[PDB]
């Protein structure tokens, strides 16, 4: 209610003289907190150790056929709660039914079905990249969502295109109470 | 009371601002505030704050109530001869005043009830601010015979400026008549009581040093003596001796 | 009422990084000639704190004290802001295109550097690339005071040019002769102290332990943590030395040292060195002639041990002569010879002695040019004045002391527009554009890599390491046979030694404008913000001065020292150590500095100048007096000739301790290895238990069914699982005193003027209180001790009870944490405590701090405001980060998933924290060795941190007495 | 949210994993507000942050003190929704902090805890009605996954 | 404060019975360590390190007599259910964390590894771009024993 900030009486403490991360800086150029870092550095202990299990560019080959993790249904637990959260919004709860933004009626690009055969067949490792470093029309979403999401989404995805080449189709979807919103 | 109770003020400040944070004091006082927070009654420096907070008030409400019969006198006066008419208005501290049977009686046993309620108070304040120092783990202060030792410093240090009042309040603006000089006379025995009073606790002092000491309480009384402060000790005690 | 303090997170984010949370990149720390290995915490691309590398070998995770406050001159205000030009701070853009039409079109150019000692090989290879064109290119490596002096003496011992290593734990028995291998000034400190201090770790009731036997010149930090230590003045140690080796069986060498034919320090050890061949060390200092490293050589090599004084080849770098170049410089320079003057991370002006001239000769010669971190006396001189980064952003190559070959990660830009490091400067030289230190670099690599992964597998994997795992030097095999004996009689004498020696906390005054730092009281004494000359009361009392106190303040007298007609004074202080007619006057500290920003003056109501410590100017400005140029560059620690005068201007000299010398009290109750040989409950015998009731600790109070570790609710939590403790092995403990300085960096703090600390207040948590014990002053022997002392946070707790405002309670797991906000500042938290450690934030320093610094105090803590108490808390951040990463998946907290300040940073593997309650963690098996040292347990206080005592260790008879 | 159906976590992340979640960058509006709209006059701001370096002012709420600290993820890994204390957001144009996020209120949940700590299914649901014996439901879990509250200093004042 | 103390008192006692099922079991495995590893360990200290837990495991169970009996003596405050509770948990999960803890070295010494089934073993916190808790807790409870730790060395 009370539209401005409200009355706090002692600051001594509130707005510290450090400041935390995403906090304004008045010394540099971008007044920003950040500062972010050189390219090239490195961390201890987020070295490409093994390049299968943080990229697809793994060998000789840019791309990988196969997860290389030993994938139990929790890894899936997530790839199911992940995709409905940051992925589900456009290419759908099932994939071919476009999300609430293409069936939204909007300037967007249209993808194409996860169900189509030519991604039923693709090197995970590949679909794994389209998430680190993005596509021609899409932007990455690796950039800020977890790796090992990164594969959970893949194997619900892998499995969920499992779900067409079998008649487990035609998921029922609940977009049409979304494009209301009551 | 007058002599306590601006004494008590000029008091009461020091606590108050000898902290860094005086605006988060408030803290202290046991008020349900804007959290579920409240008091730490195991500290003597809270302990202060009650009975400082106690004892300006019980010593003003003792000395106010003290002070009715002249608010009547003076609110008799100011109608017939005083400063003004609107002096009689202004004396409406007598609160009805008649000087009555009905309620003198009572004023009596109140001022014995204050009496003794307002001593066993003033024995609790300042052992307060007694046992704000002995309760420490310090050799110097664990002594347990600090508070009625303070105390004593409390009378032999209050009647040592009641007398330089007095002194200035009989020469110029005196009363011969009233403040007979026989009174500050027997005045001082009750401070010659604690010139000594106060003086056997420093022999306790130094003897425990000599008796079943710490082998740094041992230490901590010849540092009051030898050491950078023999200026004060030797002086001191010699002096409150002497 | 509040502001509306807005956010403004990232717009391109990076991918790996995350706002919240830091994570560890793994850098180097360049200085003396050689890098250690670090490790930062990097909070959100910013660095905060330092830490060790633990992969890292040599280091094994750890950092002294030289390093975090390095962190800080990263930090600093009044660094380089803008490129000066003759003092003017004109414009870079026109520098540029003029020193790149200098170069590319310059043909001979007659050039000359005076770097800071190389020690990588881009720097040295970039010389070659450089070299190849202009035809005479000086390179002079003005070590910092001169010729490290352990390495000179040893390119005639071995023929050729050698580093040692010095493991000393396949080693016991350790002739010193002045090294200070266990001393923050020296290099290696690491390696020096770890495996010294494992052989002074015990944990049995008897173990083969060191033994040393130091004969230092002037008192020093590796004579505390000693056994039988000597004074003996410098220049005459080669003498000392001479009659050593006569009592060994090398040679004769009688005529140098005449009168030790028979001295008990000297015949004692030989019959001992000899008994021990294979465990038996001889070392030697910086504060001599190089022939004592010929004896270092001669007789470690006929003692037997070379496995143990482990010996390794340097790259061909035995031409660091100072006289041979630096002279030869200004011999050029006076002929017009000379023209340009290319400094690096130097300052000549303030050091490089007037015997043999500089400043004459920088004078005459126009085209210089500084690159440089600050801007004291040297750029105010030059014509071109660079500004230079911090190694923080040079991508810079980089070898470990005689080891490995690091390299650093860069973690920040260049956080001032234009800094152009001194790497693709020295490549700017080359007649290019600026090299882009990124691409630079790496083209060396390809040409040493030796590692058969390819870059991107191998680059990736060393900038992760922090360290090229296969390199270190190859080990050399006894060369010498009695060739280095011919440089003798140097020893000189007749007059006052005037000996320098660079304290732990500053190195050539490179790193004075460094709070942190500059405010760290040394170990020796507990000084700050000063130089000083320390020396014997018997020259004091045959000389005429002291270090009277009569406010607690230390009142000192001056000495004005006189050399060659380049006299200056300085405050004499005293202690009983230093031997007769010598001075260990301390480098630093001289060093003024030029400010860009305001003083900062605010109303006369409101206090400033005691607060605002970089208000008055920047800091290194008159803290004490320069000394460097006055020594004679021959020998250049060591001088005579000092016509003392006692003369006026007696001013302050301001100390923590402000005393010492317990009287007999229990705080550090030493003992012998034949006593404790004989009663291992001794560490209680002091003050034991009573006539038959329990042992001290879990010691009952009057209260023992309402206690409130028998209530819930301080037992219901997720903490009690683990009791937080932090035991510190004494023994290994001798001032290092960076125990401190990552407890100022974690837990964040502010620092403190000369001006506020002389009436005794310093905002420094751990205390690192020295104390000396003679045998009731017999032979004034000081036989020092070191030992720290956070906040034993108590059981029993009188602080905890005393807060009315309930800013204090024993918090779950031992912890009795503060709360910066509740408190009020009553300060009678503090006087409970018999360990004055609640410290109190009397002037608000963070509210005048810069919008510099304020980058480095770490992002995780609560920095605190005037009227506030505050204390050790165990580095209790790095409880909850952990403790908190527990509570989200479920675990417990391992023996190292938690690494405090003191224990990560103090090199000698002293304090080790794992929580009490979990048996299988080092503290459980140090608190259970014999000697559970609880400081004044007497006072029934049940304390954690239930640390050691020391055991020194003497001799048998073998006529030592 | 209301009618476009997107969870918290896409650009709240990091409030699973850290402490004291972001603010989403401006890169998270480029993955879509690059190419849907392109017509507003009101993230001109944005299209041109992304264009440029000076990212978006933000304002922010809830800002209790930077001596107090806190961790959504020790919270939302252990069973707490938004509903609660950030408040029902899915109709909110702007943000009311309908709770007072401060310390009085703070600590009734550390106190009582199982009148709110959610299942941790589908945490992020602002339509969440809790089922009928919901607190014996909960104390099951406090039983079995250990949660014990704070309730001291050590906490979040350090 | 919902209504009253008498609701909490179910699981209090769901606790209790916890431990008194474990007092078999710790002291079951007291025996099962002592057959187990019988001279393959220094064992010394070692076995000692073990029953130094139990002295208090079992000292805790009269006491939950104590602390669980002043709450059902008075059903009027409500704030001792929770409290007594958040210490039986943790006094409880403390000494099933401090019997792996030791148990988990008995693995150590007699197979050269302590298994890649001994803890969450997730990784920092800048390990979480990578490797969120949340998986990690799905790895431990669904993997780690609390008490099953010797038993499963029966099968060794
Ligand atoms: C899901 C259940 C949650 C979401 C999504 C968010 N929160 Fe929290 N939250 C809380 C506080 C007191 C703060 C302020 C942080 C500080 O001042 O240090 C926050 C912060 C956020 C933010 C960002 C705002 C900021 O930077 O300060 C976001 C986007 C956010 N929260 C989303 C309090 C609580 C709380 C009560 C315990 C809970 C359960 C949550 N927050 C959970 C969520
Ligand atoms: C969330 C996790 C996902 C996943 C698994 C995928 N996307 Fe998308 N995507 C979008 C559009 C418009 C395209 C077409 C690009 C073009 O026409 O040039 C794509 C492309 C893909 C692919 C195809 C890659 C290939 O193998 O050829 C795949 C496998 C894929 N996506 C998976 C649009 C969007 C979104 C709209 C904003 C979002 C969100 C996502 N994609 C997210 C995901
Ligand atoms: C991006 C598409 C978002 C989605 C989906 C949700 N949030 Fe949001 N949130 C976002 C921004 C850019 C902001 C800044 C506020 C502003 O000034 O516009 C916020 C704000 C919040 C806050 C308040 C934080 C603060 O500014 O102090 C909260 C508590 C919050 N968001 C939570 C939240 C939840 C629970 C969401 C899903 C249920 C959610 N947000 C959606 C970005 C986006
Ligand atoms: C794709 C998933 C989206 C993301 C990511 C973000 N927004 Fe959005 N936004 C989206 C749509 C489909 C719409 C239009 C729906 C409608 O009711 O018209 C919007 C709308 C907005 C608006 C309103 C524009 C106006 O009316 O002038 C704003 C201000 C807006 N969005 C802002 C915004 C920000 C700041 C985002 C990142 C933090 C963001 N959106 C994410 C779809 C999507
Ligand atoms: C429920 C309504 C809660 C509110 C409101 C707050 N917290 Fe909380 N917190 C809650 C639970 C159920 C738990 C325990 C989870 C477990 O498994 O242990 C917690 C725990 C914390 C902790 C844990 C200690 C740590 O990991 O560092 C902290 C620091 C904490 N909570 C802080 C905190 C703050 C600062 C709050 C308000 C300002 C707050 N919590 C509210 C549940 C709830
Ligand atoms: C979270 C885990 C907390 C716990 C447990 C305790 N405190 Fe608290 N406190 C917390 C917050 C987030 C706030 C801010 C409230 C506001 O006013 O905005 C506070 C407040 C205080 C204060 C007042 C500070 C002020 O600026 O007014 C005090 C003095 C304080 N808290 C003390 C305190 C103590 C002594 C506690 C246990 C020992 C304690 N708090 C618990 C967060 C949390
Ligand atoms: S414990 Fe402290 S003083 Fe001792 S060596 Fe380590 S850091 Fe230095
Ligand atoms: S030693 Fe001092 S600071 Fe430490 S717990 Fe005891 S009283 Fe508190
Ligand atoms: S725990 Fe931190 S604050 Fe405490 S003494 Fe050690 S390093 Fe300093
Ligand atoms: S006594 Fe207490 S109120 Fe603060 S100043 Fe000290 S912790």
């Amino acid at each position: 209610i009370s539209s401005k900030p409200p009355v706090h009486p002692n600051l001594n403490m509130d707005f510290q003289e450090k400041f935390e991360a995403q906090e304004l800086n008045p010394f540099f150029a971008d007044r920003r907190a950040m500062r972010p870092p050189v390219p090239g550095t490195v961390p201890r202990g987020l070295l490409k150790e093994d390049t299968p299990f943080y990229f697809g560019k793994t060998a000789d080959g840019a791309y990988v056929e196969r997860i290389p993790v030993a994938v139990t249904p929790e890894l899936v637990a997530r790839g199911r709660e992940r995709y409905n959260i940051y992925c589900a919004v456009c290419h759908g709860q099932a994939g071919d039914g476009q999300g609430i933004i293409m069936r939204g009626n909007y300037g967007y690009t249209p993808a194409p079905s996860f169900h189509d055969d030519r991604l039923r067949n693709v090197e995970d490792g590949y679909i794994f990249d389209v998430i680190s470093h993005g596509v021609r029309n899409m932007p990455a979403y690796g950039h800020q969502i977890p790796v090992a999401d990164r594969w959970a989404i893949v194997a619900y995805v892998r499995a969920l295109q499992r779900s067409q080449h079998a008649t487990a189709a035609d998921v029922p979807e609940e977009v049409r109470a979304r494009l209301q919103g009551e | 009371e007058a002599m306590t109770i601006f004494a008590v003020i000029c008091a009461l400040i020091f606590p108050t601002f000898h902290v860094g944070r005086v605006w988060a004091i408030y803290w202290t006082l046991p008020i349900p505030n804007q959290m579920e927070m409240w008091p730490q009654f195991k500290s003597p420096l809270l302990w202060d704050v009650f009975a400082v907070s106690s004892y300006f008030i019980v010593s003003l409400v003792f000395w106010y109530v003290g002070l009715i019969p002249d608010l009547a006198t003076l609110r008799d006066r100011a109608a017939l001869m005083g400063r003004r008419l609107r002096a009689k208005i202004l004396g409406f501290f007598a609160l009805g005043w008649c000087g009555a049977n009905r309620h003198w009686r009572n004023y009596e046993k109140v001022y014995m009830l204050l009496a003794g309620l307002a001593t066993p108070l003033v024995l609790s304040v300042h052992s307060v601010v007694s046992f704000d120092f002995a309760v420490s783990i310090i050799p110097g202060w664990h002594t347990t015979i600090f508070p009625p030792y303070f105390v004593a410093g409390a009378i032999f240090s209050g009647f040592a400026m009641v007398v330089t009042l007095m002194v200035i309040a009989r020469k110029a603006y005196g009363l011969e008549n009233v403040i007979t000089i026989d009174h500050l006379e027997k005045m001082n025995i009750i401070m010659l009581v604690t010139g000594t009073m106060v003086g056997f606790a420093y022999i306790t002092e130094f003897f425990i040093a000599w008796y079943s000491g710490v082998p740094y309480e041992q230490y901590a009384f010849i540092n009051r003596a030898t050491g950078p402060y023999a200026w004060a000790y030797w002086t001191m005690m010699s002096c409150n001796l002497i | 009422r509040r502001p509306v303090e807005k956010i403004l997170p990232y717009v391109r984010q990076p991918e790996e990084i995350i706002p919240g949370i830091p994570l560890y990149y793994a850098t180097a720390m360049p200085f003396r000639g050689s890098v250690r290995p670090l490790l930062v915490e990097s909070h959100e691309g910013r660095p905060t704190k330092i830490e060790g590398n633990p992969d890292h070998p040599l280091s094994r995770g750890a950092t002294g004290v030289f390093e975090q406050a390095s962190l800080l001159n990263l930090y600093d205000p009044d660094r380089s802001q803008q490129v000066l030009r003759k003092g003017e701070p004109a414009s870079w853009g026109d520098f540029v295109q003029f020193a790149r039409s200098l170069a590319a079109e310059a043909g001979t150019k007659r050039l000359a550097v005076l770097c800071e000692p190389s020690s990588s090989p881009t720097l040295a290879a970039l010389r070659r690339e450089l070299e190849r064109r202009y035809a005479q290119v000086r390179w002079v490596t003005y070590r910092p005071e001169g010729d490290d002096h352990e390495a000179l003496g040893l390119q005639q011992a071995f023929g050729r040019p050698v580093r040692a290593r010095y493991r000393f734990s396949e080693a016991r028995v350790i002739v010193s002769l002045d090294a200070d291998f266990l001393g923050p000034t020296d290099r290696n400190f690491v390696e020096n102290t770890r495996e010294f201090a494992a052989s002074r770790r015990m944990e049995r009731p008897e173990d083969e332990i060191s033994r040393l036997y130091v004969i230092e010149s002037t008192y020093t930090v590796t004579g505390g943590m000693a056994d039988h230590r000597l004074r003996l003045r410098a220049g005459d140690i080669p003498a000392f030395a001479a009659a050593l080796a006569a009592e060994l069986g090398v040679g004769e060498l009688r005529e140098a040292g005449a009168r030790f034919a028979g001295h008990p320090y000297v015949v004692e050890i030989a019959r001992d060195l000899r008994a021990a061949g294979a465990r038996g060390v001889v070392l030697a200092g910086e504060t001599q002639p190089p022939a004592v490293h010929a004896l270092c050589a001669v007789i470690n090599d006929l003692l037997g041990s070379l496995g143990r004084t482990v010996i390794l080849h340097a790259l061909d770098e035995p031409a660091t002569a100072q006289h041979a170049a630096l002279a030869e410089l200004v011999q050029a320079m006076q002929a017009g010879a000379v023209d340009a003057l290319l400094l690096l991370n130097v300052n000549p002006v303030y050091d490089a002695p007037a015997a043999l001239g500089f400043a004459e000769a920088l004078a005459q010669v126009p085209e210089v040019i500084h690159l440089g971190l600050h801007v004291d006396e040297t750029a105010r001189r030059s014509t071109w004045h660079l500004p230079s980064t911090h190694y923080l952003e040079a991508w810079g190559d980089g070898r470990a002391y005689d080891g490995t070959l690091s390299v650093i990660q860069p973690l920040i830009a260049p956080l001032y527009e234009a800094a152009h490091s001194p790497l693709e400067v020295l490549a700017l030289l080359a007649t290019g554009e600026e090299q882009s230190a990124y691409d630079l670099v790496r083209n060396t690599w390809r040409r040493l890599l030796a590692g058969r992964g390819a870059f991107e597998q191998a680059w990736q994997r060393v900038l992760h390491d922090g360290f090229l795992p296969d390199s270190g030097y190859p080990t050399v095999s006894l060369r010498p046979n009695r060739q280095a004996l011919a440089d003798w009689p140097q020893a000189a004498e007749g007059g006052l030694e005037v000996v320098f020696r660079l304290d732990p906390t500053v190195l050539d005054g490179s790193f004075a404008n460094n709070a942190w730092a500059q405010e760290l009281p040394d170990p020796i004494t507990k000084i700050v913000w000063d130089n000083v000359a320390i020396l014997s009361p018997k020259t004091a009392a045959a000389l005429g001065v002291k270090a009277e106190y009569h406010k607690g303040v230390y009142i000192a007298d001056v000495i004005e020292l006189s050399l060659d007609g380049r006299a200056v004074e300085l405050p004499v202080w005293v202690l009983p150590g230093h031997p007769d007619d010598s001075i260990t006057v301390y480098l630093g500290y001289g060093r003024e500095i030029t400010s860009t920003r305001p003083e900062r003056k605010t109303p006369f109501f409101d206090l400033d100048d005691y607060t605002d410590i970089y208000g008055h100017g920047a800091i290194a400005t008159g803290v004490g007096v320069n000394v460097a140029p006055l020594r004679r560059p021959d020998n250049t620690w060591v001088a005579y000739g000092a016509q003392v005068r006692k003369t006026g201007r007696t001013y302050k000299i301001v100390t923590t301790q402000d005393h010492g010398s317990m009287v007999g009290r229990p705080l550090v109750r030493l003992a012998t290895v034949e006593e404790f040989r004989k009663n291992p409950d001794f560490a209680k015998e002091a003050e034991p238990p009573l006539e038959g009731l329990e042992p001290w600790d879990q010691y009952p109070t009057l209260w023992e069914e309402n206690h409130p570790s028998k209530q819930p609710a301080f037992q219901d939590s997720d903490y009690y699982r683990n009791q937080w403790a932090m035991v510190i092995d004494l023994n290994a403990c001798t001032g290092c005193n960076a125990c401190i300085v990552a407890c100022d960096s974690e837990n964040n703090i502010p620092m403190v003027g000369k001006n506020e600390v002389g009436r005794g207040r310093e905002m420094h948590w751990l205390r690192i209180d020295r104390y000396f014990v003679s045998d009731e002053a017999h032979a004034d022997d000081p036989q020092i001790v070191v030992q720290p002392v956070p906040c034993m946070h108590c059981e029993n707790a009188p602080c905890e009870s005393v807060c009315p405002v309930a800013a204090t309670v024993h918090s779950p797991d031992g912890l009795n944490e503060m709360v910066y906000n509740r408190c009020i500042g009553t300060r009678y938290c503090s006087n409970n405590c018999p360990y004055k450690v609640r410290r109190f934030n009397w002037f608000n320093w963070v509210k005048t701090l810069p919008i510099q610094v304020q980058m480095a105090q770490n992002p995780d803590v609560t920095v605190r405001f005037r009227g506030v108490m505050e204390k050790c808390t165990y580095c209790v951040q790095r409880i909850r980060e952990a403790q908190r990463q527990a509570n989200i998946e479920k675990r417990p907290l391992r023996d190292g998933e938690v690494k405090t300040a003191c224990q990560q940073a103090c090199p000698a593997e002293a304090i080790t924290f794992g929580d009490l309650n979990d048996p299988n963690n080092a503290v459980v098996k140090q608190r259970q060795n014999a000697r559970r040292y609880e400081m004044l347990a007497a006072l029934n206080v049940k304390p954690r941190t239930s640390y050691l005592a020391r055991i020194t260790n003497p001799n048998p008879r073998l006529l030592e007495q | 949210v209301g009618k476009l159906g997107l969870d918290c976590r896409y650009c709240h992340n990091w409030v699973e994993v850290s402490d004291k979640a972001n603010i989403p960058p401006t890169q998270t509006c480029i993955n879509c507000h690059s190419q849907i709209l392109t017509d507003s006059p009101r993230l001109q701001a944005v299209r041109d942050s992304w264009a440029t370096d000076r990212s978006i002012e933000w304002v922010k709420v809830h800002h209790l003190p930077d001596y107090a600290h806190f961790s959504h993820a020790s919270h939302v890994n252990n069973g707490v929704g938004c509903e609660t204390c950030h408040g029902r957001i899915d109709q909110m144009d702007v943000v009311r902090l309908v709770e007072p996020l401060s310390m009085g209120w703070c600590l009734e949940c550390h106190r009582q805890p199982e009148l709110y700590l959610r299942p941790q299914s589908e945490i992020t649901t602002m339509g969440y009605q809790p089922p009928a014996d919901y607190i014996e439901r909960n104390l099951e879990r406090i039983r079995k996954e250990g949660i014990r509250p704070p309730t001291n200093c050590s906490a979040c004042h350090y | 404060y919902p209504g009253g103390v008498a609701l909490t008192l179910a699981q209090i006692e769901a606790a209790s019975e916890q431990v008194a099922q474990d007092l078999e079991q710790a002291l079951a495995e007291l025996e099962a360590l002592r057959l187990l590893a019988r001279r393959d360990e220094t064992l010394a200290p070692y076995v000692a390190q073990y029953e130094a837990i139990l002295e208090a495991h079992q000292q805790a169970v009269l006491e939950f007599e104590h602390w669980k009996e002043q709450v059902a003596a008075h059903p009027g405050d409500y704030r001792r259910a929770n409290r007594t509770l958040g210490a039986i948990t943790a006094r409880h999960e403390a000494l099933l964390q401090q019997y792996a803890d030791v148990a988990w070295a008995v693995a150590q010494h007699v197979n050269p590894a302590l298994l890649a089934r001994a803890y969450t073993s997730s990784g920092p916190r800048f390990f979480f771009y990578v490797v969120p808790p949340q998986y990690a807790r799905q790895v431990n409870e669904q993997a780690v024993p609390p008490l099953q730790v010797v038993r499963y060395l029966a099968a060794q």
